[PDB]
Order: structure tokens, then sequence, then C-alpha cells
């Protein structure tokens, strides 16, 4: 069974990342946060959780909203370097294959503000610290996408993913770059996922494609509820963003390929069951954010598998988009939307 | 706009809570408010049959037949179908439709499969045919209060006789019931039809009374509504009988959009042809071949070529349709499309059918075209 | 900018309806308006060979011959062509022409095999030759009325010619048909030829009459366009019968986009060598193996050199022809590139030629250069 083999390399890897699990905030904790005044009543909030003196040694009057997020995001990413430091074979894959996906970002990210002419150290900055890959910098020059791949791409782990991108050979503008990155999104989702169903053991095995599965279908409604902007797409050059892995591909893919307006999106949902509860009411963002949340509280329950490092990753990037939230609250003296975090502990 | 059911027995629950089991006395009960000459009126789909030749005179169906008889924000729709109900139950010539669709009121294995595997794929196509065909009549300037629950009935229809042929199919393979009881509670969920009036019938072979939520009932009801009126029995030099049972046949056949001069007669038989007379002339002939091309390429075909022709734009049919599926070929996705190759000799006999009448619709999903 | 046909075969679909069967009593239908002069001339390209010897006299592809010869908008460049052919069909230098393409009108498997798996390649080779010829003529500054059909049927010809290499590779292999059939169905579908005059020839021999849409008049025909003038045949010295047939002959080499200077004398024999005055002189000699450079070293090169050339840009031909393609090596990806690694020598030899007339790119495709 599963807890034969499993602990002779990953035991220790495991109980570690479960101890870091057993820190997030419950909803006592966040109502203790939402009774604070001003931001020092935050910090020495804060202070008596399992975040505790990460803010000792800043200030008392230079702290700010943005230095509470990179200091709650800086021991997140120190957490999981640990963690990925103390692993080896199938598990060290794993977590580059995790680390890949914030690699794209910050190709995107470089290279759409080297078309706005902006400062290498600018965008060296918020180009989230866990996607480095060495040769990042060197994007900035020579706009040409041909000539950032025949130079400095082919020899990331980022190059058998741009298979599709050339089609369209000039410079690029903002809404080029967003095509190539949906290109590279869809074939590294698709490469994770065959990974998982290869190696990975059985049941992180189906934790895991349900996950992944989860993250194709909210880009897929995404690119459906962004295409429809001003432009002429052909649904043979918008089904090549749609990955072919999730639980609306096989047929529900086709509608939103096929799909003019708003309402064609929300006929395209209708027969997927989990979906059509999320178009016709608020916030369409949050709805997302709390079914993953909630299926990667499901994560957790499964005990002999390396799904607990996913879940526990995207469950503390939402803590720290809830203390964001909160804070930015607190110091803008604008309670009245406060208690819109999203906690599932 | 011509159509809204409901489902709900906990607006109106009075009148299903205590056990009425009782046809008479009935009516002060159904009165429940200050209204009087409307309440008779939803009590006149079950009085004429509520004391001669029935069992226990209140089945528990037929309350909700005539509870969600709403009658209570409308009473001209449904009164006009009264008024032509039991109008046109005067001639013979409604009397025998209604007894055509009715009786007088080892190497064996192999084929005796067969025959059910056939029964069970002929109407699991039939049962389809209607499903996009009540997607019609929800396209503008087409009506619904006699279009819907005509072809919800024969849907009905069709997924008993096509669960009928593959449970026959099995018990005769593994052998070689409680199924069909199964599937009969399974296809009353959900949604329900609209209520038509009741089509009693008297005349001296006795009283008879049909449903018209039978499959059989319809079936016989659209046979009567083919054939065009002739020289006689709408002409003044007949006031006989004629004029308050041809002109009660020809709006119930506008209603569904047949103008008098269609003719549309069945094509269902034991012989070889039909007549010399009554044939198809050659402008709908190739444009039955349109329309049977368009059931039998694809699943979605005929909602939007109805649609396109409704606006005269029949001759942008093979653009209109066109979509592309992939295809994993030796060289990667290719990305080819599907579309309704229409030559034009048949494009164009498309044309000169201004809009398809509903009742034509209705033949070619029963394959009497 | 010269040629643009078409495939609807329903537009003009009154004149293939009915089972017309006679050359005699069509003139008559053809006309079929209120234009008689040149509704004619559509019927000029069938009248001469309408009665003597031919079988069943309409066959069904000499109908669109007749149908799609398109003189309604313009009736002055096939006028042209009409007035060259049968003026060029006097001469016996014509008529010798068109007797040299006809007749009079174990271990040895393995060598039985590759006699016809060498058959399959050299006529697969020179089918590719004249589909990216048929883009050097789209070019500015070409013309399309008389080189697109000459060598559109060229290559359906050396397409029959390379699927009977194959077929009988096959069935020679597997021994020691229907599929010649199959593949010449399929290759009459898509586009065809445009129309060109009829070509017939009268003399002591007989009446005969070619086709022009056969690969063996259409082979003929160049090779009678081949030679330039001499002193005689064009001077006013002799004005016996020579200026109608020599100006004839001079007008579609020029339309080829050959000058009078140009020689271009075949190759192909049984013998040695050719002979010793026609020979190229050494700055075409150059210049003809950089051209066949170009055809054997890429499948897309021969288009952008001469669309280089006709700019007067035949020195940079090295440069912009040169493309990257990747390479798995040992260190990764390269992107390495493909360059035409023309000499100084024969990148001259270009100069000199201002642009290759269409002639002579048509005998390097057919090996006699």
């Amino acid at each position: 069974m599963e807890g034969v083999y499993f602990n002779i390399d990953n035991g220790f890897i495991e109980g570690v990342v479960r101890g870091y699990r057993n820190g997030l905030l419950s909803n006592n904790q966040y109502i203790n946060l939402t009774q604070c005044d001003t931001l020092e009543d935050l910090k020495l909030q804060l202070s008596s959780t399992d975040y505790g003196n990460f803010l000792s040694s800043v200030s008392s009057e230079s702290l700010t909203t943005s230095l509470i997020q990179e200091y709650a995001s800086s021991k997140l990413y120190h957490e999981f370097n640990y963690i990925r430091d103390q692993s080896s074979g199938s598990t060290r894959k794993f977590m580059d294959y995790i680390t890949y996906g914030y690699m794209i970002d910050n190709v995107a990210l470089m290279i759409t503000g080297t078309i706005h002419d902006r400062d290498k150290g600018e965008i060296l900055q918020r180009c989230h610290p866990l996607g480095w890959f060495d040769t990042l910098p060197t994007l900035s020059v020579a706009t040409d996408l041909e000539s950032l791949y025949e130079t400095v791409l082919v020899d990331t782990p980022l190059a058998p993913y741009f298979k599709n991108c050339f089609d369209t050979a000039e410079e690029l503008d903002d809404m080029n770059i967003e095509i190539i990155r949906n290109k590279l999104y869809k074939a590294y989702l698709e490469d994770f996922y065959n990974f998982v169903t290869e190696e990975i053991p059985e049941p992180a095995k189906e934790c895991m494609q349900t996950l992944l599965g989860f993250e194709a279908d909210r880009r897929s409604i995404n690119i459906a509820l962004n295409s429809l902007q001003s432009s002429d797409i052909d649904p043979d050059l918008k089904s090549d963003l749609l990955p072919n892995i999730g639980k609306l591909y096989p047929l529900a893919t086709f509608h939103l390929a096929q799909a003019q307006d708003f309402e064609g999106v929300r006929a395209a949902l209708a027969n997927v069951y989990e979906y059509r509860g999320f178009l016709e009411t608020g916030n369409l963002e949050d709805h997302f954010y709390q079914l993953e949340m909630e299926l990667c509280r499901d994560a957790f329950t499964q005990q002999f598998a390396i799904s607990t490092v996913w879940a526990w990753m995207k469950s503390k990037e939402q803590e720290v988009r809830n203390i964001t939230w909160i804070a930015e609250c607190i110091a803008q003296n604008q309670r009245e939307r406060i208690n819109n975090y999203i906690s599932v502990y | 706009a011509s159509v809204s059911e409901g489902v709900l027995r906990k607006k109106y629950t009075k009148f299903f809570q205590e056990n009425i089991k009782t046809h008479l006395d009935l009516k002060q009960a159904l009165l429940k408010e200050e209204k009087p000459e409307t309440a008779l009126l939803a009590y006149s789909l079950v009085s004429p049959s509520g004391y001669r030749g029935e069992p226990l005179t209140e089945r528990k169906i037929l309350e909700v037949v005539s509870l969600l008889d709403e009658v209570k924000v409308d009473g001209d729709t449904y009164q006009q179908l009264k008024n032509t109900f039991d109008s046109i139950s005067k001639d013979p010539r409604m009397q025998v439709s209604l007894e055509n669709q009715y009786p007088g009121k080892g190497v064996g294995l192999l084929v005796a499969t067969g025959r059910e595997l056939h029964k069970a794929s002929v109407n699991g196509d039939a049962e389809a045919y209607h499903h996009q065909l009540e997607q019609i009549s929800q396209l503008p300037g087409r009506d619904q209060r006699l279009s819907m629950p005509m072809q919800q009935t024969l849907a009905i229809g069709h997924a008993m006789l096509s669960a009928e042929g593959a449970v026959g199919a099995t018990l005769g393979m593994a052998t070689g019931y409680g199924l069909n009881n199964e599937v009969q509670d399974q296809l009353k969920q959900g949604p329900m039809s609209g209520v038509l009036p009741r089509l009693e019938i008297s005349n001296v072979k006795g009283d008879f009374t049909f449903s018209m939520q039978e499959p059989a009932a319809v079936r016989a009801l659209m046979a009567y509504l083919g054939p065009k009126e002739d020289t006689s029995m709408s002409s003044p030099q007949a006031p006989k009988e004629a004029q308050e049972m041809e002109a009660a046949r020809l709006t119930l056949k506008q209603m569904l959009g047949s103008s008098p001069n269609e003719h549309l007669v069945p094509d269902v038989d034991s012989l070889l042809k039909l007549s010399d007379e009554d044939m198809p002339s050659q402008t709908e002939s190739t444009a039955n071949g349109a329309f049977k091309k368009l059931l039998s390429e694809d699943w979605d075909w005929l909602m939007p070529a109805v649609r396109a022709m409704d606006k005269g734009e029949a001759g942008k049919i093979n653009e209109k349709l066109t979509y592309k599926l992939p295809l994993d070929a030796a060289n990667g996705r290719v990305y080819l499309d599907k579309s309704p190759n229409l030559s034009d000799a048949q494009l164009d006999a498309l044309d000169k059918l201004g809009s398809p009448s509903q009742l034509r619709l209705m033949y070619l999903a029963e394959g009497w075209i």
C-alpha cells in the first residue's frame, strides 16, 4: 500500500509540512485580526501566531501594508526553499515543476515591461523570487521574440513549451504577449499532468489530478471571459489556449471556444455540474478562491501523499492574501468590507 | 412568450391535501375564492368523463392536470382551444382518424434480438427529433400553447418504446418486468405537459373520451390537420354543418403554422406507393430531402437552419452552420471543419418555402415524410 | 492580373442540363441570349472537329471546356490566341515537331522494379518543378493566359506517370488496373486548365486535330517556340508565305518572355553530343548551372530568386534566401542556417541575364537544359 515505501525518503518532509500546516489561521484568529484599530495592534496580534517575531527588528513607524506582505511572503518562500532543499528523486522534480509555473509569469512580466521601456531594476523587483532562473534579467534585451528564444530561452527549462508560439513573427505588444503566455501555460499544465500520471504514487496521483483539473478549468473560464473584448478571434485561434486537461475539455471547452457574448459562456458552463453556480452572482474570483481552498482542504486528509506540499503552498498563499486585505482595510479606514477574507479552517 | 408552466405543488396544496376521491361534490371545493364562472372552466377538463366509464374517477395525475389548468390570469387562449375542440368532434373524418391508430375500441434468437434492437434505435432517434423540435417553437414567430405539449407527449412516448426494446433484448439474450415500471416512473419526473382540452367523442358506437396526453391520440390529431380544404365545406353554398367544423379545423392548422394551401398527406402503409394526385410537387420534394439531410448529419442543425429561414436568409445555410472540430493526425492537431453540403438544387428549394410549418416538421420527426 | 478561372457548374447549368449529344444543332442552343457573333466564338473550339473522326462527338469534358470558354467579358485576348493558332498551323516545322513526340499518327525482378522506381521518382520531381513554376508567372511582369494552362497540363501529366511507376512496382514485387483509374479520376478534381485554341492540322497525310490539354501536344508546342529567327522568313525580301507564320511564331515566343535573340535548343536524344553551332554561349551555360542548383537545394528557392532578378537585384541572392532551421545536437538547439552557396562566377552570370524567360524555365523543368 501507500504507507509502505513512502517514509524511506519522504517521512521527514511530510511531518515538517504537516507541522507548517498546523499554523494556518483559523476563523477566530482572523476575527481577532479584524478587531484591530491601528497597524501596530495588527503587528502585536500577529506576534502570537506561527508568524511571531517576523516584524521584529523592523521599526515602530516604518510599518506599511506593502512591507507586511513582503515579509509574510518571504517567510513562505524561505519555508518552501527549505522543504525543496531537503528532498530528492521524484519529490525534487515535483517541486521544480511547482517552480516552473511562476517562471512563466516572470517571463511574461519581464517581456511586457521591456516593451514599455521601463527600468531593469524596477522589473527585477516585484518579480516573484521563487521562479528565478539565472538568465532572467537578460530578457530585457532584443525585443523580438525569436531573438529572445534562440539566445536565452533554449537553455532554460521552459524550452519545450514554445512549440506553438512561433506563428506571428513581428515585434510584440500587450495582446501578443498574453497569447504567448496562455500557450505557455497550456503546454505547461499538460506536461505536468502527464508527469503526475506516470510517476507519482496513487493517493497523491488522484489528488494532484483533481487539483490540476481545477487549475485548467479556472484558466479556461478566465480566457473565455477575457477573450470577448474588442477583437476578432477565430475559434481555431482561441481553442489553442484552453488546456486539454480538466473536467470541461472532452466537450465543454468546445462551447467556450465557440461563444460570442456572456450568455454564450453561461450556456456553455450550464451543463457542467460543479460550475454554473458562479456567473449569476457577485465577485466571480472569490468563487474560484473558495473552491480552491475547499479542494486544498480535502487534500489534507490523505496522509501518505505529496499533494500536501501543493495544498499547503496554495493555502499559505491565500493566508497571505487575506492578511494583506485585512491590513489594507485597517490602514485605509475602510472597515465596511473587511470580512471578505476567505477562511476554511 | 406563449407558455410558462411550473411544478409548485405547495402553492395550491389545499386542493391536494385532503383525500378527495369524488368527481361529484368537487366543484364547490374547486371554487375556493370569490370567482365562480372561471373556476368551472378548470373543472370542465374532467367533467364530461366524471361519471361514465372510468375506474375510481380520481387518479392522482387527474388533479394536477386540473389544478395546473391555470385560467386565473388568462381566460382567452384556453377558451379558444375549448371552443375549437368539441367543435372539431363532430365529423366522422376526425373519428376515422381515431380508429386507424387503434384496434376496435439458435438462429431464431439472433432474429428476435435484432427485431428489438431495431425497436430501440428507431425510437431513440425519433425521441431526439422532438427535443430539437421544442426549441424551434421557442424561436420568435412561432407559438407554444399548442406546439409544445403536443410534441412533449410524443417524446415521452418514444422514450418508453425505446426502453422496451433493449430491456426485451436483454431478457432474451440472457435467457436463451419491474424495469419497465422503473423507467415509467422516471419519465414522469421533472417537467410536465401543458393542459389541452379533453376531446370527447359521441356517436352511435357509444360515448368515448380520449386524453391528448396519450401519444396515440396526439398522433391521430395531426393526421386530421394534414390535408387541405376542398371546394366544398367552406363555401357559403353549404351552410349545413360545415363552417363550424371546417373553420375550427383551419384555425388549428394555422395555429401550427400551416397555410391552407399545404397538403401534407402521410406515407406509412403496407403498400408500394401512395396515390397519384396528392403527391408533393417537386419543390417540397427537393426540400424534404434537405430537411432529412439536416436531421441525419448532426444533432444540432435543424434549429439554426429554420432560424436562418424565417429571416429569408436560406441561401447562407452552408456557411452559418460550418464549425471546426479537432483531429489527431500523424502531423498533429489539424482543426478541420464540418459543413452541411447542401447542393444548389436543394438550396433553392428551401427558398421557395418561406418558413417551414410546424406541422411539416412534426411529420418529418415521425417518419411520415 | 491576367487569368481568373472558376468551377461554378450551376451558374450556366442550362447548357449541361439536357442530354445534348449532338455537335450539330448546338450553336442555336449555345446562343441563349441576344448575342450571336460572340457565342459562335466559344463554339469555334470544337467546330472543325465536330464531324470528322471522333467518337460520340460530345464527351462530358468537351462541354466544360466550351462552356467555361469565357468570352463574355473579354473578346480580345482569346481572339489574339485564335488569330495566332491556325496561322501557326501552316509550316511543316510545326508538323515535324508534332511527329517527334508521337508514333505514326531472381535478379530480373530487382531490375524491373528499379526501372519503375526510377520512373516514379523522375516524374515526382518534375511535377514539383511545375508547381513552383506556376507561382513564378504569378509575379508582376509575367502573364498568365498562355503560361498557366500550358504548365498545368504538364503537372497533371507527370502525376499520372509517377503513379504508374509505383503501382507497377507494387504489383510486380507482390507477384514475383483499377488503381490507375482511381488516380486518373482524382487528378481531375479541384481546379482545371484554362482554355487554349484547338490547333487543327491539315496536310497531305490527312486532317488531324490535337487537344492542347494533352501533355504531348504541349511538349511539342514549346519545342517549336524554341529556336531563334533566321535571316530569311522575316525580311520583306520573301513576302511569299512567311510573315504570317513567323510573326505568329514570334508573338508567342515573346508571350512567354523569350526575346528573338534567345535560342534554346533541346537536348534529349540517344546520341553523345548535340551539335557545334547552336551551343549555349558560356554566359547562360554558367547561368543554367545556377538554376539547376536552385531546383535541387530546396523546394522553395526558384521563385524568390527570379523575383530578386526581375528587380535587377541578382547579386543579393546569397543573403535574401538564407534562413535558419534548428538542430538537436549534443549541446542543445543550435539554429544553424541554410544558404545557397552560389559562387561569384555564377552569381555574375545571373546578372547578364536580365530576366529569365518563362520558356527557359519550362525547358529546365522538363530536363531539356
